């Protein structure tokens, strides 16, 4: 009795709350996620891994799995989401809202796919295989553009894709990957293999003659940078202990599949250059990053990686979940570290300050991969090649209106001309050389009438261009010039990390000002200068150069 | 220094200092977004509005985020420069929402775009995401925001609350609560941080918007004073429109550094509601009195008629007069204000001992720290914090031990959390509960209620038999540990596992870690000190800090919160029984003769009653009269029943409040006071700061000054009082409290707040005490063994349930000032109890429903939360709730020395209602 009650003005809102603020942790979401989780470690680093695990358990991450790990983690709510979020392939469902169907199909749209019809074939798949089982999305470049048009069922590539094919993978639930035959550690070791490696260990090979190779050898970055890797190995090795080392397999770059290729043959000549490499720097672990759309790699690198003896080098391999900026050494850095991938400020450089801010070396999968034939064959060997004043030896990626698209180890130096017909088999039958891209999406589109520019390292920055990491486009008549810009544009506007203003909002404006039929190249002009002017990264500071160049080269596609 | 050439001139830079920082302390303003210099915003360079150019770089760089070096060339005015900056905000500009109708067409984004000579952009617009309103205090709009993370530092790395994300990528990277959810469901604590950072205006405060997010209210003036809620003591800009307070922003004080929580933020609203007093009341002399009476605040003339002020002032005084010259003097006492000033204290202590002539004078202190400060004047001679709160930073162990620093002191939890996230600092929380902050703690010990002892003793005895204590410390700075050394032997870890529910392991371990630090720092509260043995586990905690040595070096010591604004200012102003003015035992022949002296009028020289003894005089027929002034004791003394019975057979009360309370039901006569905004004069926050308070708006209708009704009141009572005001009060107190040497009103009007004691006028005071001894006889502080001792009522079959009770964040103490403030009011509305949910499974109840809460005392009914920070076996409850009061139903059993109620532990039963 005695109700007293309160005159206070609560009463027309008094209805208080059942539960605590925020969304509460469902009992049986913990235990069904402490099951899944085991045995494995609760550090921050391991985030993004767990968030795979609950995805490919489940098909998605529902909100009340993600509130569980958060928990289990010592995590908020806001620190796992916002990370979840930031990486393309992760689907989170809240409540009340629509299920993932069970398989997805991913259709490329990138520069390549897109010149084979990519756009009318997704177009069809959804009219034709959408369904509440079935989910049909678009994709950015997934490292095939030799084989456009890319298409993925499940786990499953399709190579020169079509409505019949795709049907049939569905039918036939092909949706897994296909393991070719490649070079294995036993054909390795019969080949010669490992045993450089084991002169280094035991000490009768220095360390002192493998950077006078590298040096000697002007081994550069194939990751598109271009830094002489002997003069980083030796940075790496001034810095005081413990140190660390992660490798780049992150190849996204549209029109890049040089790194696959290594891969899916002879994984065994990269691991080699790899422990190299980390005996060298002397780090204890070396990390794997390897894009979540090579799935075949996936499963090659783990068995050969178990069949490796017990060394003084522990190998962690990390799996990425979509996102073209984690190339870029830093926020590959940060990925590694279970956060979003945005990329750090300089200084300090990742080779002070990296990996949990310990000195860091990052090296790309085929600048690894020649390690072993620099040293076996000697820096003289290296340099005998090379054309046009150029020296050493280079992979392209070639892809577009050639007759034979493929990777083309050809000497470092040549001419596009050079390349198209004493490599690639020249023009495909019913097309014209209009115009090339050297260096996929970021190094700029260039007329036919420039076949006289060698490609390599620092000699397209004249014309507002680089090589990057050779990825070349072959153009013909039949193909839109403005329109390939549009669709690189459209691609940095998706890519970009969103983290500063000349590029999250600058690659927006600038696409929208290229769907009007006559561009305003004045506007353009003076947004280009900001954005490679203050890009905080590469990304932003090369997003512009397809606008620039189609601007400057091509005057006469814009009416005055 | 770092000297480089900035615009073709040579400069020096001082080291840790930015080219943004040089360029502004030299006059050359270069514009900034994404930068905020203000303590504790680490600049994050992403906006790229700041950008200039360094010779030999191939791009530019952040001025805000770069240092100088030695030979650098950075120039600011170059076409390459100046052009970036102007197409970042361009760019920015595209996507504002239109200047004249945005929700703040002031704010420092639109400022910085005048400076640019930017205002419209040459860029087409993007459509972005919706208002959110769902909060009732803030507004989100994201449609004006820029994407600057300043709230998500504000939110994650200054408050550390860890509410805010950045969730998506590209130019749909979108602030987010959790996961994406409305601000009104998610954990956010309205703290306000995020607000305050924010340069668009995409978030507001809500009282600034009309209902289409635009025209932000204008306010008239600020006034910079402090907090009117707890003891934390932060400094605060209140914002006037029309002589009313609409909004408040933090201040660079020494105690909060511009942060804030709710209460401070959103809860000034109290007085201006409709409710407060504004005439004097006398009791229709027809209206009996009762332990169960209620008057309604909105109409109180079925039981009161206004008076004049010199009516009223009369009828007080004589009735207290009366008393007096018929039943003797010790027929009277009084309850001061720990929210009052230490002026008002002063003078009501004066009063009591002098008009009243007895020392029965006491404040709630008695029911906060009672027991802690008998311990500690039995070991050290004194019972101040040892270190502030800031000290926290500087330690690398931290212990909080049965307080809730996240919920009842918020900012210096937010310290708290930026010594473990920066520093390192490891933190230990011992708390049957867990809480928020338990997440960052090293370890969370979660022991059964009431065994606080069992667990200190085996850590004490780890430390002792281990040999992990400090001899050169202990053999020459303490005393009496042969005793301890001897007593300790029966209190292993294993034998007291069972007993507090702490594995041995554990208890080994945290006792390593604490004893091994280099400096390790303790905080306790209400879970300590509000038992019959709290003065026990008191004694353990010194113990620990003595035999260990970590006292009286940066970043150790012992501090014990200071609960109200005001608690620590009260005490040293002599309004507790015991003593004079600092601390002066009123029972030695030479204080009361200098006082004597002083005041020119004989003194009585016995103790008097502290408050549960006067409540029990007063039940006794032996206190007649009662003058109360700033304390409600119908809602916050224990077993209601009895102590509203014990009101009710007054004779002659007299309350001094700003709303009709439950306590002014009983009252006699009613004398409408001034609020904590409208008042000046001086309050003492939980570090020894002493800090100067500015009146913001006017006291409503006929309401007074507090300090004016006492010294009325004390005319009448055959005093010649003539005081101007707080300053005079302040330099009468100077005169004889030495621990406000060197601290003068000029002084403090000057700086804000300054730390005692202090040396000199113009050197900064100690925050450190106890590094060259302690106040006692030989100089050494006396180590005094604890035993085992259970709680007064334990459960049984009957009532087989243990009920605590404590605060929440949202309201205060009695909730009369909190619940008739519009925002916490909606936040918290209806009262609630907390149970883990197998216990609300077990006995059959559901989340929100009702319940019927039973101790041997009383009976109430609320409504159910399910909290899993609940233990198996625990109720716990606050006592803010006026329908369903939890003082119906605690325990008065006290503390034998201490004299403190155990408020935190009795038995209870739950059935389904
Ligand atoms: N929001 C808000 N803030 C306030 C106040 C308010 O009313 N509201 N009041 C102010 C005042 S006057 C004061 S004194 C302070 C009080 O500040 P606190 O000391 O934080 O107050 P409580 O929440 O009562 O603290 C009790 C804590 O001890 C735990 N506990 C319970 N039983 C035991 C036990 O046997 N042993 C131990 N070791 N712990 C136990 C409880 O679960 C809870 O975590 O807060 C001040 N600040
Ligand atoms: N069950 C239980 N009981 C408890 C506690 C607990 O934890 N559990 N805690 C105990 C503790 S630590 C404390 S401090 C006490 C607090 O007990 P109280 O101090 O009685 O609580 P308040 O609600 O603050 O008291 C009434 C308030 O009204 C306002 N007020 C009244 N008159 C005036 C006036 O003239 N001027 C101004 N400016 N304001 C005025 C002030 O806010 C004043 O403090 O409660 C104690 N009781
Ligand atoms: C936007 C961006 C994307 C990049 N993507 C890749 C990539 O996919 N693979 C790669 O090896 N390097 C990539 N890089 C380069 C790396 O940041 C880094 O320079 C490289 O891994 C070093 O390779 P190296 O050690 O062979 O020189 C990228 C750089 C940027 C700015
Ligand atoms: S340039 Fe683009 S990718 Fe690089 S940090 Fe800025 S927003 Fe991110
Ligand atoms: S008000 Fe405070 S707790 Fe809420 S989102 Fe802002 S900073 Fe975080
Ligand atoms: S809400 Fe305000 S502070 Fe937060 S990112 Fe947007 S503009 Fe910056
Ligand atoms: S922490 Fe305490 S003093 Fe600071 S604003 Fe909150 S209630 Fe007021
Ligand atoms: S695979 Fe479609 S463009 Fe590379
Ligand atoms: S203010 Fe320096 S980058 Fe935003
Ligand atoms: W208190």
């Amino acid at each position: 009795g005695t109700v007293r009650s309160f005159a206070h003005p609560g009463r027309g809102r008094n209805v208080a709350r059942a539960v605590p603020k925020g969304r509460q942790v469902d009992p049986h979401a913990k235990v069904e996620i402490e099951e899944l989780l085991g045995t494995r470690p609760r550090q921050r680093d391991l985030l993004i891994e767990h968030l795979h695990l609950i995805q490919d358990t489940y098909g998605q991450i529902s909100a009340d799995h993600l509130a569980a790990l958060a928990d289990e983690m010592s995590l908020a709510f806001a620190e796992v989401f916002e990370t979840a979020t930031f990486y393309a392939h992760f689907d989170v469902v809240k409540e009340g809202e629509a299920d993932i169907p069970r398989l997805t199909i991913r259709v490329c749209d990138s520069i390549t796919c897109a010149m084979f019809g990519a756009d009318e074939l997704l177009e069809t798949l959804q009219r034709e295989l959408a369904s509440d089982a079935v989910r049909v999305v678009r994709a950015p470049c997934v490292g095939l553009c030799d084989h456009a048009p890319a298409v993925e069922v499940g786990h499953n590539f399709l190579h020169r894709a079509d409505l019949a094919s795709v049907r049939a993978a569905v039918e036939a639930e092909d949706t897994h990957a296909h393991i070719p035959t490649y070079v294995d550690y036993d054909a390795y070791r019969a080949g010669g293999g490992y045993a450089t490696l084991e002169r280094l260990r035991s000490g009768e090979l220095p360390v002192d003659d493998v950077l006078k190779v590298l040096d000697d050898g002007g081994l550069r970055g194939l990751g598109g940078a271009g830094f002489p890797t002997g003069r980083k190995w030796r940075s790496v090795r001034g810095e005081p202990g413990p140190r660390l080392m992660a490798v780049n397999g992150d190849e996204g770059e549209p029109g890049t599949f040089k790194d696959q290729l290594y891969l899916n043959t002879d994984p065994h000549r990269f691991l080699e250059g790899m422990l190299i490499g980390a005996h060298v720097v002397e780090a204890a672990d070396v990390y794997i990053y390897l894009r979540d759309e090579y799935p075949i790699s996936r499963e090659i690198l783990a068995r050969e990686i178990a069949k490796l003896p017990e060394g003084g080098t522990r190998i962690h391999l990390r799996r990425g979940a979509g996102a073209y900026i984690c190339g870029e050494e830093s926020s590959l850095i940060e990925s590694l570290e279970g956060k979003r991938g945005l990329p750090r400020h300089k200084p300090p450089f990742p080779f002070q300050v990296g990996l949990f801010n310990r000195p860091t070396l990052i090296n790309n999968i085929e600048t690894l991969f020649w390690v072993r034939d620099l040293i076996e064959r000697g820096a003289e060997w290296w340099k005998s090649h090379g054309r046009n004043g150029r020296v050493g030896l280079r992979s392209y990626s070639v892809s577009g209106r050639v007759k034979e698209p493929g990777v083309k180890l050809a000497p470092a130096g040549l001419t596009i001309q050079e390349l198209i017909d004493e490599y690639c088999g020249g023009i495909s039958d019913g097309h014209s050389f209009a115009a090339y891209l050297p260096g996929g999406a970021s190094g700029g589109i260039l007329p036919a009438s420039m076949n006289d520019i060698p490609l390599d390292f620092g000699t397209l920055e004249k014309y507002g261009c680089f090589i990057g990491s050779a990825a070349v486009v072959i153009l013909s008549d039949q193909d839109d010039v403005r329109g390939a810009a549009l669709n690189l544009m459209k691609f940095f506007e998706d890519e970009s990390c969103g983290q500063c203003t000349p590029c999250r909002s600058g690659t927006q404006k600038a696409r929208m000002l290229m769907e009007n039929g006559v561009w305003d190249t004045d506007l353009l002009g003076e947004l280009a200068q900001c954005m490679r002017d203050a890009s905080i990264c590469g990304l932003g500071q090369a997003a512009s150069n397809p606008v620039s160049t189609v601007i400057k080269y091509f005057p006469d596609l814009f009416p005055e | 220094t770092i000297a480089f050439e900035f615009d073709g001139q040579q400069v020096e830079a001082q080291p840790g200092e930015t080219i943004w920082a040089v360029a502004k302390r030299l006059g050359t303003h270069i514009p900034h977004l994404c930068h905020k210099p203000d303590p504790g915003y680490r600049p994050d360079g992403n906006c790229r509005a700041c950008m200039v150019e360094i010779e030999g770089e191939r791009v530019l760089a952040a001025s805000c985020k770069r240092t100088p070096a030695i030979g650098m060339k950075v120039k600011s005015a170059t076409e390459r420069a100046t052009k970036a900056r102007a197409m970042v905000l361009e760019l920015l500009v595209a996507d504002q929402p239109e200047r004249a109708t945005s929700h703040d067409p002031s704010s420092h984004f639109w400022v910085q775009a005048d400076v640019l000579d930017v205002t419209e952009s040459r860029f087409p617009a993007a459509e972005r995401w919706t208002s959110d309103v769902s909060h009732p205090a803030m507004s989100v709009n994201l449609d004006a925001c820029i994407q600057c993370n300043l709230c998500v530092r504000a939110c994650r790395e200054v408050q550390v609350n860890d509410v805010i994300g950045m969730a998506y990528r590209a130019a749909g990277s979108k602030v987010v609560f959790d996961f994406d959810d409305p601000m009104g469901g998610s954990t956010c604590v309205a703290c306000g941080e995020c607000v305050q950072a924010c340069p668009t205006g995409a978030l507001m405060p809500a009282a600034y918007l009309d209902a289409n997010q635009t025209r932000t209210v204008y306010p008239d003036r600020e006034v910079k004073s402090l907090c009117p809620y707890c003891g934390v003591g932060c400094q605060v800009s209140y914002k006037v429109k029309d002589e009313r307070i609409v909004y408040a922003e933090g201040v660079n004080g020494p105690a909060n550094q511009n942060r804030l929580c709710v209460k401070g933020r959103f809860g000034f609203d109290y007085v201006h509601h409709p409710h407060r007093l504004t005439v004097p009341l006398i009791r229709l002399e027809n209206v009996p009195k009762d332990a169960n009476d209620q008057v309604d605040p909105a109409n109180p003339w079925t039981h009161f008629r206004e008076a004049t002020w010199e009516e009223a002032l009369d009828r007080a005084a004589g009735g207290l007069k009366a008393i007096r010259d018929t039943n003797g003097r010790k027929a009277l006492a009084g309850f001061g204000s720990a929210k009052g000033s230490n002026e008002e204290a002063y003078l009501f202590q004066k009063l009591v001992r002098l008009g009243f002539g007895t020392n029965n004078v006491d404040h709630c202190t008695r029911l906060c720290h009672a027991s802690s400060v008998a311990a500690l004047m039995e070991g050290l001679n004194s019972g101040a914090v040892t270190a502030p709160f800031s000290a926290a930073l500087d330690a690398e162990v931290i212990v909080v031990i049965g307080a809730n620093p996240t919920v009842n002191h918020p900012v210096a939890a937010t310290f708290l959390k930026n010594a473990v996230k920066q520093r390192g600092a490891k933190l230990i929380i011992m708390d049957p509960r867990r809480q928020t902050l338990s997440r960052h703690a090293y370890r969370h010990l979660a022991f059964r209620p009431g065994s606080d002892v069992a667990m200190l003793n085996a850590m004490l005895n780890v430390i002792v038999t281990e040999g992990l204590y400090d001899e050169q410390y202990i053999a020459g700075y303490t005393e009496n540990f042969e005793a301890l050394r001897e007593k300790i032997v029966d209190f292993t870890p294993e034998k007291m596992a069972s007993v507090c529910g702490i594995d041995a392991e554990t208890l080994r371990e945290v006792a390593r870690l604490y004893a091994r630090a280099k400096s390790s720092l303790i905080f306790w509260g209400m879970g300590v000190s509000q038992h019959v043995h709290g003065t026990d586990n008191s004694r353990c905690l010194i113990a620990l800090a003595l035999i260990t040595g970590q006292i009286g070096r940066p970043g150790t010591g012992l501090h014990p919160l200071r609960g109200q604004n005001n608690v620590q200012g009260a005490s040293d102003a002599g309004l507790i029984p015991m003593v004079y003015p600092d601390y002066q035992s009123v029972e030695k022949d030479a204080v009361r003769e200098l006082f004597e002296e002083f005041w020119g009028q004989s003194l009585d020289p016995q103790k008097g009653l502290t408050v549960v003894e006067i409540m029990r005089a007063i039940h006794a027929g032996e206190i007649r009269g009662m003058f109360v002034e700033g304390e409600n004791p119908a809602m916050s003394d224990p077993d209601l029943n009895h102590a509203r019975h014990a009101l009710a057979m007054l004779d002659h009360l007299v309350v001094q409040d700003l709303f009709l309370t439950e306590t002014a039901f009983h009252a006699d006569v009613v004398l409408p006071a001034s609020a904590f905004a409208e008042k000046a004069g001086t309050f003492t926050n939980t570090d020894r700061r002493v800090q100067i308070a500015q009146p913001v708006v006017a006291p409503p209708g006929d309401a007074r000054q507090d300090w004016w009704i006492i010294q009325e009141l004390a005319r009448r009572l055959d005093l010649d009082w003539n005081y101007g005001g707080p300053a005079d009060i302040f330099a009468e107190m100077a005169q004889v409290m030495p621990s406000l040497n060197n601290i003068t009103w000029e002084r403090l009007e000057r700086e804000g707040a300054v730390t005692y004691p202090v040396d000199a006028p113009d050197q900064p005071g100690n925050e450190i005490i106890f590094y060259a001894g302690f106040p006692t006889e030989s100089g050494r502080a006396k180590i005094v063994p604890a035993a085992i001792v259970p709680p007064d009522e334990v459960p049984d079959d009957e009532f087989p349930m243990v009920l605590s009770t404590g605060r929440v964040l949202e309201h205060w103490h009695t909730g009369s000032m909190t619940r008739r403030a519009g925002v916490l009011d909606a936040l918290e509305p209806e009262a609630v109890a907390f149970m883990a949910p197998k216990e609300l499974y077990r006995l059959g109840l559901r989340p929100g429903g009702s319940m019927r809460l039973e101790t041997r005392r009383g009976a109430v009914v609320l409504k159910v939360r399910s909290d899993r920070d609940v233990p198996i076996g625990m109720i716990f409850m606050p006592f803010c709730y006026a329908e369903a009061a939890a003082n119906l139903l605690t325990n008065p059993a006290l503390d034998p020395l201490g004299k403190i109620p155990e408020f935190k532990f009795c038995a209870a039963r739950v059935v389904p209602a």
